């Protein structure tokens, strides 16, 4: 098991878009206070992942990258490759040199 | 006035809308749609756009438990698997240490779960999971009682394993039950040789396990009585008990009568089966089996008389006619266990069940890895958890192992089927479901239709009634033959737990039930010093023997339903569920549920009968039943309890 | 089922979601959110935007009555204030005419309200208002019975007010109850003078009142039967009675139960207090007070032993540590009536309550209103209606005036709190609620923390345990001192109205519980000619004395709720609610209703319990109880009824 990875299966509220929660506070289920420790109605939200090569396919560790493509008043910075064609000469052509 | 009734699903309400009085609002918990019941139909009311308690703590308590339970159970299963496939000191240490911590983990969470009562829980699933946790079991008594009960079981386990009886001819020559004594009364046909081994073990084991059995039964009962049971038999009867579910509640006492009622109608089929075995045994033992007397105990082809499979050699309907077996064709095509398991994988995809993960195959010991490391060849299933699956079996390229591979993989497919259920609910409905699934698919695989489809059997094979009766009787000896013995032994054990049979009459009543229920009589008069019922592995090690009888009843119900769903025509023993995708989907409806639902609901949905029945048994062996009457008209039908080989 | 299941807040829904059955609507009354109870939780339900029966006639009749009632009541209210501020013959006449106009007007509506049957009227407020009007008073009897009952009340009130006794040493030297006898019973410590004053008051008044009281009781009882009550006690038990309210109905018999049930918890603290006073009295009057005998009825600090506060001189826990006084600081800080009222207003503002009306200052008078006009200096609030709020008293630079100013202002705050409610509902839920709210404000105003916070008590002042015991015992003398007296006297009128005590045993039964329930012995015996139980104001003037008992239970519970709301840290007698805006808001929610809702609901909405209890008082006087038990571990604890100063 790759127990380094942790996952928050329980949070005090549903996260906002693009919001990160890394709080290690003991998750409380009932009205009984936890006071930083588990016990009655108190558990760990950041459950440790047990990942082994024999695990089921849906349970295997999958690496996921989410690419948020922000485009706002800030000047654009992340453009594409902008593929360039070959060079011609002495021919009537529609040339587009950088716009 | 008027009322509003909510439906979980729209389709359920659509089929339940005519009887609803006009004016009742129609709402579905899924589609969130508004309808008002009106004259001859319903008007769709327009709807707008979408705009502490112990049970909630109980739900959270279970989920946190599931994470650690799944992790530790995986390690415990992995550690035990290494010990089985590689029997070494360190591997034994891993199996013991992981199990000890798993055992320590189980009791800690069980104790914590006890602070979450079941009465205030509205969710049946949440209550059921805690109920499994809050089952104190032997711990309801004092700590000494549990330890000494395990001490008896440890002594029962060791003595049964080390039970060795020495031949009187050579005191140094001693044979254990496995495989020595079993082979004596399964392969050797000499009455005296079988008689000596049958008597020596029951004398040796009986004189050392009878006093332990008396105390062990009392200790098992006392915890059950403290666990709100009439006896430890009722403690085991709680496995099939259903409570809190409308329309499917099953009582512990219902199990007793259902097993009794099912067997009673089997007796007319079994009496002819008993008569034919009795008639055939006279052809080999003229002076040892009476035409009216009960069968000798050791002349049943096995140790305890449980399985009459080896009697097919002596009681074959037609010895000249061949038996259904393509073992030669298994090696004619140059196959192996890996290909056999591939065919087992092909069987599941043929019936419509989805393929399983490759991780199972790379972790499963399908063949013994040489001899340097010892791999346990006892057929078992491994639902390790987190989508890990293994099969412990030294499978070879044979039809016998071909069905074993199907039988063991049937558990694996069933185990992964209810993976969506929580870890506590990641198990079969009862102790006779995973075995039932693997047996019927193997029987369907063993049919000529499956073998011919994949080329294992040539199409020119003659599917005449001669092979039909021979196959049925061999199945009947293995399956139908063990039902009377399985029924009485659990019934005998039930009365021992209940204390009905006097302690000074356990042995006589055991054989009297054998004489009456099974039509089998011991060859040597055994008194209460003997402990013949406990000579079985299950009785000494405290295993509920009713699982096999229920599994046999379930599997036939499962098999017949699949054959009916597959539109099978003709004898039921030739029914093949291969190339029937609907059957697997129909089967998989219960498999995903697992043990969350009552087994009666599971049995009804798969088959159509809420409770157990023997109708598929008659359908499966109907040609044999008529054939048995033809052969048994010249001899007595049934048995006489008074007759014994020793008198 | 599957109907409307509505509560106040979503937090209630989260705690009761498991309680709500399937299909029941989950409507949040405060949040106006509608949900449907489904499998394991609730689903959002689409909500649209917020949008001649006799009962309709009653609503028109009731509201129309109010407008007339508001005007006429204002005239009677104003005529009273003018007469109270200036006692002149002209001031009497308008008071008579306004009262005659007011009284005559009410009965016409009362009869007209009785024309409306309340059974067809379902509006909770409307139905309560009508029965609050349908009450016909003494007119339910005959006019002569009404004439006798009213005239006797005029005479009995006159006799008590004009009750004047003359010492046998001088026939011309006659002293009224106030200030003649009461000062003697409080300030004078002479055994004979107090005995004579106690005896003569009960002689010349009780003997005269006993025939009048005998006829008064049956007249009050028969109207109660005519008004459908078992006795006039139940007629006064109907004041706190709640009917038709789910979860809050209060039976009249429950009032008797709760008073007796709560009184038993006061006996242990009172008994040690009674023993300690006896221990202190025997230090001052060893002959007049037996170590086991009851306390003489003439040595209790007042005429009837109603309050033991005046016994603090003879029962001072610590003479070297006097009670905390900041009256001199007021003199040092030049605080006066308007300043004290302004400070009280600021204190009411401090707890978040709105600043009192400025028109109060223009209309109401604080200091002594000179001498040309005649007025009562007793603290009296005045909710004359139409936003007219006044308090009539003579406020000097004293703690008592300072505390009563807080006591009177709280009434006014309560008065304007239910002023938004209609005139029928423009009053407290019960007779004791407004007084209890007034007391707790004074108690918080008397808290040394408040005095230290406002600078009245110097920061260097220390509150030693001896001072706290001096404070608590002084509190016990004032509060716990009158509880047994209040409990028995109201219970005395209960059975007298019920007729349990015959005429020839009214005095004997009074002394029976005097020495037993209260541990108080009459210095000289009295017979049935004496009417000592009726010698008090409320019994003579027909006022249910239970108001003092009820408010004391309410005020401590309310204060306990206040201390919980203010999160008090320390002894409960040091609980100050200064600068606690939320507590005032929570109190405002109670007070804003006035009598529009059952007092049980208001009590629970503050203290959390629908029934009054003395649990805060046990917590309030817990350090005092230990000290009293420590002081009484040597002297005898209890009271012997047989002992008497006359024997």
């Amino acid at each position: 098991g790759n127990y380094n990875y942790l996952y928050r299966l329980f949070r005090k509220s549903n996260l906002k878009p693009f919001e990160r929660d890394i709080s290690t506070e003991i998750y409380q289920a009932g009205s009984t206070p936890c006071n930083g420790v588990e016990g009655f109605n108190c558990y760990f939200p950041l459950q440790s992942y047990g990942f082994q090569p024999t695990n089921g396919v849906g349970y295997q560790p999958y690496r996921v990258v989410v690419l948020s493509f922000e485009l706002l008043h800030a000047p654009a910075t992340v453009c594409g490759p902008k593929k360039s064609t070959n060079l011609v000469k002495n021919k009537c052509v529609n040339f587009n040199f950088n716009g | 006035s008027s009322g509003v009734r909510l439906w979980a699903t729209r389709q359920a309400m659509l089929g339940q809308v005519h009887e609803v009085p006009e004016g009742w609002l129609i709402f579905v918990a899924e589609q969130e749609e508004l309808y008002v019941r009106v004259q001859n139909g319903f008007r769709k009311v327009q709807l707008e756009a979408r705009t502490s308690t112990i049970e909630e703590q109980a739900k959270t308590f279970l989920d946190k438990f599931n994470h650690e339970a799944e992790d530790l159970f995986y390690q415990s299963s992995l550690a035990s698997w290494n010990y089985n496939t590689n029997i070494t000191e360190e591997n034994v240490q891993n199996m013991n240490n992981a199990g000890d911590k798993w055992s320590a983990f189980l009791k800690e969470q069980s104790t914590l779960a006890q602070m979450y009562p079941l009465q205030e829980i509205q969710n049946l699933t949440v209550k059921l999971q805690l109920q499994a946790l809050q089952q104190n079991g032997s711990s309801v008594l004092s700590e000494d009682k549990s330890k000494r009960l395990n001490t008896i079981l440890n002594t029962m386990s060791t003595i049964y394993s080390t039970g060795k009886v020495c031949n009187p001819d050579n005191p140094q020559e001693c044979l254990l039950l496995e495989p020595g004594l079993n082979e004596i009364m399964a392969n050797s046909l000499d009455y005296n040789e079988r008689l000596w081994a049958w008597e020596s073990w029951r004398s040796e084991v009986g004189k050392q396990l009878r006093p332990l059995y008396e105390e062990y039964v009392v200790l098992k009962n006392e915890m059950a009585r403290a666990n709100h049971y009439e006896d430890y038999g009722d403690y085991w009867r709680g496995d099939y008990e259903v409570n809190g579910v409308d329309g499917y509640d099953y009582s512990r006492g219902q199990l007793i009568e259902d097993v009794e009622h099912t067997f009673e109608e089997i007796k007319p089929l079994y009496e002819h089966l008993h008569a034919y075995v009795r008639a055939k045994l006279m052809n080999a033992y003229p002076s040892y089996i009476s035409p009216i007397g009960c069968l000798p105990a050791h002349l049943l082809g096995d140790m305890w008389g449980r399985f009459w499979t080896n009697l097919y050699s002596l009681t074959v309907p037609f010895g000249q006619k061949p038996n259904i077996d393509v073992t030669d064709a298994m090696v004619d095509q140059a196959w192996d266990a890996q290909r056999i398991f591939k065919e087992a994988e092909k069987f599941f995809v043929s019936v419509g069940l989805p393929n399983m993960t490759q991780g199972f195959w790379e972790n499963s010991m399908l063949t013994d890895p040489g001899n340097v490391q010892k791999a346990v060849c006892h057929p078992t299933a491994w639902d390790l958890g987190k989508g890990d699956f293994r099969i412990l079996m030294c499978t070879k390229v044979t039809m016998d192992d071909f069905l074993t591979a199907h039988h063991e993989m049937g558990h694996i497919q069933y185990d992964m089927a209810y993976a969506a259920q929580p870890f506590l609910l990641r198990n079969g409905a009862n102790e006779g479901f995973h075995e039932a699934v693997g047996e019927i698919m193997s029987l369907s695989a063993a049919t000529p239709k499956h073998l011919k489809s994949i080329g294992l059997l040539s199409p020119d094979f003659q599917e005449d009634n001669e092979t039909e009766i021979n196959f049925l009787l061999k199945q009947a000896l293995t399956i139908v033959g063990t039902l009377p013995f399985t029924y009485m032994l659990e019934k005998w054990r039930w009365m021992v737990f209940k204390g009905e049979i006097p302690k000074d009459q356990w042995m006589k009543k055991w054989w009297e039930m054998k004489r009456e229920i099974v039509g089998v009589v011991e060859p040597v008069p055994h008194d209460e010093t003997y402990c013949d019922p406990a000579s079985l592995f299950h009785v000494s090690n405290d295993y509920s023997f009713i699982r096999y009888y229920t599994r046999t009843l379930y599997q036939f119900q499962f098999q017949e339903a699949l054959c009916q769903a597959a539109k099978h025509e003709g004898p039921l023993h030739k029914c093949d569920i291969s190339n029937s995708t609907e059957a697997g989907q129909k089967l998989f409806n219960m498999l995903r549920l697992g043990k969350s639902e009552p087994w009666t609901l599971a049995l009804e949905n798969v088959v159509g009968a809420k409770n157990m029945n023997v109708r598929p048994l008659l359908n499966y062996f109907e040609p044999l039943f008529t054939w048995l009457k033809d052969q048994n008209k010249n001899s007595f039908v049934g048995w006489s309890t008074d007759w014994s080989p020793y008198a």
